RNA sequence: UGUAAUCCCCUUGGCGGUU
């Protein structure tokens, strides 16, 4: 619960002083690099590869043109060892 | 010594375009850094537009110091310089 | 690289209304209509149909930029007539004209088949 | 490289007339008469067949890379 | 909106000077902005930018325009300004410089416009 | 009030004369036939093997341009408007091509007749590549020599020519009015005499030439339009004309519905 | 055997027509990379002075 | 583990990252990798 | 001002469309009696200072295979150079960096399909690869034409 | 709970593009 605050105004101990946190107030994506297919929207049935997997918005590069597009997770079909699987991989 | 008295000021009484541009830039920066605004804002949000509105009403709290070649200077308030 | 998708010429986004109407207060009884995902095909048809109505005193349209698929139309009628009613009458009249044209073409094609 | 499917200007399908055009030229018909016999009226279409250079016959002379 | 969606932002800069990159941040929605911070937002419409063509023979070869974001990959000019720049559209290229401060933006919009 | 008079009729082109319509209506009809009548064309190519001398995307571009029979495309749905996961039989047609050269001599030509329809909507006459006759080999797609094989699977979708020119049913729509220039809509460039330096229009005999003593008529408007509609074979000429009219009607009806629902 | 081989190869590779240690004051640009953008460009390059 | 094709006789074989780079049957010094087994899709535009 | 208007439908039908090829070269250098470079798919554990691109498109031998779509900054050739090991052998379970990455990434502004991969030996008997990338360039606003 | 990565020569010469 100890915080080590340093301030340039304070000269003692080069501004370093210990103060408890209770006394202060404030001032691995398994589908990455996997082949995917789009099932809805304006890109239905296009094969791509997932590049960014921050969350709920996947960046998929398209094999058909030379471009990368965002897409929601619900719109993807992740390839597996047995056909195409929806977003439960 | 170097300062020139208000009675003997001989520079132009108008705001030159360089002074206008610098004053507007400085005021816009200050407003963007949460300085108090001296005019009522209707619906404006751009700091530059607020600065222009302040300038049109002669409410900018800045002073122009015009440097003569010999080193002496004249201090003109932006509220007493005529703006086109 | 920066080329937009071709389907954006005719596919309407959900948040974009197909047809936005705003009054033009500079002159009496005038409205400004903004058509989205449309071009000269509908605009010229509507304009030349409305230009023949005795109660329409000003009608015009323009496409602001060829790279954006929309056009804006200015309509201004007499005192008695609301402009939107005139627009509806124009649409219905052109529809009837196209219907009778289709019927006559079918008759002629069957005759000459 | 190989005869285009559609005429660039208008869009008439000219890709199915290359063999017939060569057959007609083989029989001694002139190029204008051969193009007329194929019902190519607009000169935009006529330039497609008239000025086509068949380069695939040169690419095919190289030994295939697989077997 | 993030650094890939227009309008968006690339960085958030705190008061102490630390830069928060929005590409590599997993909790971008969990960022609250305090007064005095800086957001390195994308270039938007009506932003003054300095525009230049070489060789710069006279002072009309550098002038400040207002940004309008458009598709495709070329800078676009009204044709009346092709005379001071000595430019035509047979392959010429021109340079664009973005001001990075309120003072500099005011200077561009009030002097070089 | 509008009238239609057909001059020549064929499966691939119709030459007709419109009258008692505005110029704007005829031009809108021409534009609609050119770029807003839905047809069926190959839109995805899955290349399982391609050892020919042509690039994969070269052959894909060539395939997309092959016209397919689009008679019953109205019953078909747009790909983006079909709720089915992936592609079903109600929003896509699957064609397959397999070509190979046997023997160590000679060259094999790959024609569009080799495109075989595998799946599609039930009992709908769509998807088959257009053939001039029963013995027409079709569009030349590629050439092969020994040990070169082409094995692809193509998917055809419904679209309009606004999105890509491969969905255009028409080739070139000749359009013409006022052969004798009575309306003075054009001013004729000339060196000596403008009358004998300009060729006569092909419809010049369909209208009486102006009398020598006739004055200009400022009350006249273009009234008779001569237009020829040529198709690529995916749709018949009458089908193209009727579907262009129907598409224009649908567009106007949509505008009317938007207006009525706005209030 | 390395002397002549390396000298010829260096002069043809870099275009400096002379010894490798006398690169300065030697006539440069004698040898150039063949332009293969199109057939006419190659033909023009092969007949240049 | 990965297939290869000779540049002269077009003979398929494989290498184990330790064999000399050479065709087994004609001794050519230039070999090519084989096409990937992934799906290749094009937009036909 | 020397611009021109082009027909979009003619462009769609293949007017002035072209094909673009670019080749990349790399080879294994010899620095000493037993210090050689190796074509391999480097791992995040045994190598240090990796490129920010993706290595998932490389095969077992460190070379991409033809027919694979590539984007900017992707790694098309995987190469590592040996480095004298540090004192990490203290308590690292074989997971200590012995090699440094020298991979070849695709150019940042370019993308396409891997067209053909060539593997052979140089004059010195070391491995030597060439990778050719293919893409199609369609005319668009700003492209230069001339009569 | 197994948790993913941040870095690039220099010199020279040639060939070009826009004026
Ligand atoms: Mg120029
Ligand atoms: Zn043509
Ligand atoms: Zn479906
Ligand atoms: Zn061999």
């Amino acid at each position: 619960n100890f915080l080590f605050l340093r301030s340039r105004e304070i000269v003692e101990n080069q501004g370093v002083f210990v103060t408890s946190s209770n006394r202060v107030k404030t001032i691995r994506d398994p589908t990455l690099n996997k082949t995917v297919k789009i099932r809805q929207g304006g890109y239905k049935g296009k094969i791509g590869i997932v590049k960014e997997a921050n969350g709920d918005r996947f960046r998929v590069e398209l094999h058909n043109p030379n471009k990368t597009i965002p897409i929601p997770c619900s719109f993807l079909l992740i390839e597996s060892t047995h056909g195409w699987v929806p977003y439960e991989d | 010594e170097l300062a020139i008295l208000k009675e003997e000021r001989t520079t132009t009484p108008y705001l030159t375009k360089y002074e206008r541009a610098r004053i507007l830039g400085t005021r816009a920066l200050q407003i963007s850094m949460n300085a108090p605004v001296l005019v009522d804002i209707e619906g404006e949000t751009d700091p530059l537009q607020i600065a222009m509105k302040e300038l049109s009403q002669r409410k900018i709290p800045l002073v122009i110091r015009r440097y003569l070649p010999d080193g002496s200077y004249e201090d003109w308030g932006c509220d007493e310089l005529i703006v086109d | 690289m920066n080329a937009p998708d071709r389907f954006e010429l005719f596919i309407l986004p959900d948040d974009v209304p197909k047809l936005k109407i705003t009054p033009d207060s500079r002159v009496p009884n005038c409205i400004i209509i903004k058509f989205e995902r449309e071009d000269h095909t509908l605009a010229n048809l509507l304009r030349e149909e409305l230009a023949l109505y005795p109660d329409v005193t000003f009608v015009a349209y323009k496409v602001e930029h060829p790279l954006f698929a929309n056009f804006v139309m200015r309509l201004q009628t007499e005192e008695g007539t609301r402009p939107k009613q005139a627009l509806e009458r124009a649409c219905a009249s052109i529809i009837n004209k196209l219907k009778t044209l289709d019927h006559k073409f079918n008759e002629e094609w069957n005759i000459k088949n | 490289m190989i005869i285009p499917v559609r005429c660039f200007s208008c869009g008439k399908v000219v890709g199915d007339k290359w063999d017939a055009y060569l057959r007609l030229l083989e029989e001694g018909k002139q190029e204008g008469d051969a193009l007329d016999e194929l019902k190519l009226k607009r000169y935009c279409c006529r330039r497609m067949v008239l000025t086509h250079v068949d380069l695939i016959e040169k690419f095919l002379r190289y030994n295939p890379l697989e077997k | 909106n993030g650094p890939n969606e227009h309008p968006g932002a690339k960085y958030v800069i705190r008061d102490n000077g630390d830069r928060i990159d929005l590409r590599y941040h997993k909790r971008a929605g969990d960022i609250v902005l305090q007064y005095g911070w800086k957001v390195e937002r994308h270039l938007m419409d009506d932003d003054p930018v300095l525009f230049n063509r070489q060789p710069s023979l006279h002072k009309m070869s550098m002038m400040a325009h207002r940004v309008k974001v458009m598709p495709y990959s070329t800078f676009r000019l009204n044709l009346s300004v092709t005379s001071p720049y000595n430019a035509d559209f047979d392959g010429d290229e021109m340079n664009l410089h973005v001001p990075q401060s309120e003072e500099t933006r005011a200077e561009l919009s009030q002097l070089c416009a | 009030e509008p009238k239609v008079n057909i001059i020549n009729a064929q499966d691939d082109e119709v030459e007709l004369m419109l009258s008692d319509v505005n110029l704007s209506l005829a031009n809108s009809l021409r534009r609609t036939m050119l770029a807003e009548v839905p047809t069926l064309a190959i839109d995805l190519v899955e290349i399982k093997m391609n050892t020919s001398v042509l690039a994969d995307e070269f052959i894909s571009h060539r395939l997309g341009l092959i016209p397919l029979v689009s008679e019953d495309v109205e019953e078909m749905k747009y790909s983006r408007d079909c709720t089915c996961e992936d592609y079903c039989d109600e929003c896509s047609v699957v064609l397959e091509l397999s070509a190979r050269h046997e023997g160590e001599e000679g060259t094999t030509d790959v024609y569009s007749s080799s495109l075989i329809k595998v799946s599609g909507p039930g009992n709908l006459n769509v998807g088959e590549p257009v053939r001039r006759d029963d013995y027409d080999q079709g569009i030349l797609l590629c050439k092969l020599r020994n040990h070169q094989e082409l094995n692809i699977r193509c998917i055809a979708k419904k679209g309009i020519a606004k999105e890509h020119a491969k969905w255009s049913p028409c080739s070139a729509i000749a359009f013409e009015y006022d052969p004798h220039n009575k309306l003075k809509h054009t001013d004729f460039w000339f060196e000596v005499d403008a009358k004998k330096e300009w060729p006569d229009s092909k419809y010049a005999t369909w209208e009486e030439p102006p009398k020598p003593g006739e004055v200009f008529d400022y009350k006249a408007k273009p009234n008779r339009f001569y237009m020829t509609v040529e198709t690529t074979g995916s749709l018949k000429a009458n089908q193209v004309f009727s579907r262009g009219i129907k598409t224009l009607q649908e567009k106007l009806a949509n505008v009317l519905f938007e207006l009525e629902n706005s209030r | 055997s390395t002397t002549i081989t390396s000298g010829l190869k260096y002069s043809l590779a870099t275009g400096n027509w002379g010894e490798q240690k006398k690169a300065m004051s030697s006539r440069a640009g004698v040898s150039q990379v063949l332009n293969r953008y199109t057939y006419s460009s190659t033909l023009s390059h092969l007949r240049r002075t | 583990g990965v297939k290869y094709t000779c540049g002269a006789c077009a003979h398929n074989f494989s290498l184990n990252k330790s064999d000399p780079v050479r065709c087994k049957e004609c001794g050519h010094r230039v070999i090519y990798k084989a096409r990937t087994k992934r799906m290749i899709q094009f937009d036909a535009r | 001002e020397d611009s021109m208007i082009m027909n979009q439908s003619s462009i769609d039908r293949g007017l002035f469309r072209s094909l673009f090829f670019r080749s990349y070269m790399d080879q294994e250098k010899r620095f000493g009696i037993s210090i050689v470079e190796e074509f391999e798919k480097p791992t995040r554990a045994t190598t240090l200072r990796l490129k920010h691109g993706t290595y998932e498109k490389l095969d077992e031998d460190g070379l991409i295979a033809p027919g694979v779509r590539v984007s900017g900054d992707d790694i098309i050739i995987g190469k590592t150079t040996p480095i004298p090991p540090d004192t990490e052998e203290l308590g690292q379970r074989t997971k200590y960096h012995t090699k440094r990455d020298a991979s070849t990434p695709l150019r940042s502004t370019e993308n396409g399909i891997v067209d053909q991969v060539l593997l052979t030996t140089n004059q010195e008997g070391l491995k030597f690869v060439k990778v050719r990338m293919r893409t199609t360039k369609v005319p668009q606003i700003g492209d230069k034409f001339a009569s």
